[PDB]
C-alpha cells in the first residue's frame, strides 16, 4: 500500500519515533505498513501495533460520545449534530475495519503461539465492541455476536495455555467482562468474570518474579477498579 | 466508564 | 474546496462541534472552509479559526521537538529519524502555508477595524514564526523578516488604536516579545517589551469592568511568567 | 518554553 516501498525494520523504527512523538495516526499507518509485509510480528511489534490503533480509535470513541450526548440533548423535548456524529462514526467504523481486515489477513490465520494468537484475537474482540458501541441496523446482534466470538476463542486458549497471571489473559479478561457489563447487557457475568479472574490470579502470584508481579498486579488494579463502580 | 486495555 | 457544498453557518455550527470533541483538524477544515466562502468573519468566528489551528499546530511543533531532539542526539560523537522528522516538518509548513494563504486570500486586504486587522497581522506573524522556528535554507532570514513585519504592524496599529489593556494587543505584544527572544536572539528587547507592555496594561486596569479585567489580567500573567523565566 | 497566545 502507501507504505509499500519502505523497509519493514524502518517502518517498525517510525512507528516507535512516532510514538515518543505522540503521533499515534502516523504510529498507526507505519504499523499497518509493517503488518502488510507478511512476515509475523514479534511480541514488541504486536504491542506497537495495539498502542498505535488504540490510540487512534479511543481519541475517536471520546469524540463519538461527545457528540452522541450533544444529539440527544438536541432531541429533547438542524441536521449538523447528526451529520457530524455519522461522519466520526463512519471514521471510526473505517479504523475498526482496517484493524480487523489486518487481524483476517493473515495475522490470526498464522498466530500458532498462544502468546500471538490469544493477543490477535483478544484485538477482534476489542474492535468488534468498538463497531457495537455505535451499532444500530439489521447486523448489531451480528456484530455483537462477532465479539463474543472472538473473546471466546481467545478465553478458551488462554486458560488452556497461560498462566491465570498471564498479562494477556489478565487483560482479556478485563475488556470480555466489560463487554458482558456494557455490551451484552449482562452485569452479572461481567462481576463474575473478573472476580474469578482477580481470584485465580492472586492465588498464582507467588511464581512471579517481580518485575512479572508488577505487570500482573496492574492488571488485577483494573480488575478491582470495575468490580469497585459495579459493585 | 470501566477500564479496559 | 472540500467543504464547498456546505453552508457557512453549518461550518461554524461543525467547528464549534468539534471543538467540543477535541477534533482540531476537523475543526480547522470547517474554519477553512467558513473563511473560503469569502465573508468577513466576526470576532467570534475568528476565534475559533484561531484556536483550530493553534491546537493542530502546535501538536505538530511538539512532535517537531521531540524528533529534533532525537536526530540530534543520533548525530553527537539510519536514515530514519531524519526522514520523520522531515516528514513532519514538511507537513507543518503545509498547515502555516493554508493559514497564511488564508489571511492574504483575503482576510488581512478586507480588515479595516483594528480588532480584526491587528488580530489577522498577529496570525501572520505567528505562522512566520512557526516556519522560522524550522527554517534553515536561503531563505531563513526572509521567513524571520516576514514575521517580524507582520507583528510590526500590528504593534503600529494596537497602540493608534487600542487601549494598552486589550487582551488582543496584549497577545500579540506577548508573542512578539517571544519573537525577540527566540527566534531574533534579541532577549534585551523581549525583555523591554514584556515589561512596558506589563505596565502600561497595569495603569489602566482601573477603566475596566470585572470581566475585561479577568480577561486582561490572564494575559499580564503570561507576560510577567515570561519574565521571571528570563530574569 | 515561553508562554505565546
Amino acid at each position: 500500500g502507501a507504505m509499500g516501498s519502505m523497509e519493514r525494520a524502518s517502518l517498525i523504527q517510525k512507528a516507535k519515533l512516532a510514538e515518543q512523538a505522540e503521533r499515534y495516526e502516523d504510529m498507526a499507518a507505519f504499523m499497518k505498513g509493517a503488518v502488510e509485509k507478511g512476515e509475523e510480528l514479534s511480541c514488541e511489534e504486536r504491542n506497537l501495533l495495539s498502542v498505535a490503533y488504540k490510540n487512534v480509535v479511543g481519541g475517536q470513541r471520546a469524540a463519538w460520545r461527545v457528540l452522541s450526548s450533544i444529539e440527544q440533548k438536541s432531541n429533547e423535548e438542524g441536521p449538523e449534530v447528526r451529520e457530524y456524529r455519522e461522519k466520526v462514526e463512519t471514521e471510526l467504523q473505517g479504523v475498526c475495519d482496517t484493524v480487523l481486515g489486518l487481524l483476517d489477513s493473515h495475522l490470526i490465520k498464522e498466530a500458532g503461539d498462544a502468546e500471538s494468537r490469544v493477543f490477535y484475537l483478544k484485538m477482534k474482540g476489542d474492535y468488534y465492541r468498538y463497531l457495537a458501541e455505535v451499532a444500530t441496523g439489521d447486523d448489531k446482534k451480528r456484530i455483537i455476536d462477532s465479539a463474543r466470538s472472538a473473546y471466546q476463542e481467545a478465553m478458551d486458549i488462554s486458560k488452556k495455555e497461560m498462566p491465570p497471571t498471564n498479562p494477556i489473559r489478565l487483560g482479556l479478561a478485563l475488556n470480555f467482562s466489560v463487554f458482558h457489563y456494557e455490551i451484552a447487557n449482562s452485569p452479572e457475568e461481567a462481576i463474575s468474570l473478573a472476580k474469578t479472574t482477580f481470584d485465580e490470579a492472586m492465588a498464582d502470584l507467588h511464581t512471579l518474579s517481580e518485575d512479572s508481579y508488577k505487570d500482573s498486579t496492574l492488571i488485577m488494579q483494573l480488575l478491582r477498579d470495575n468490580l469497585t463502580l459495579w459493585t | 466508564f470501566p477500564a479496559t486495555v
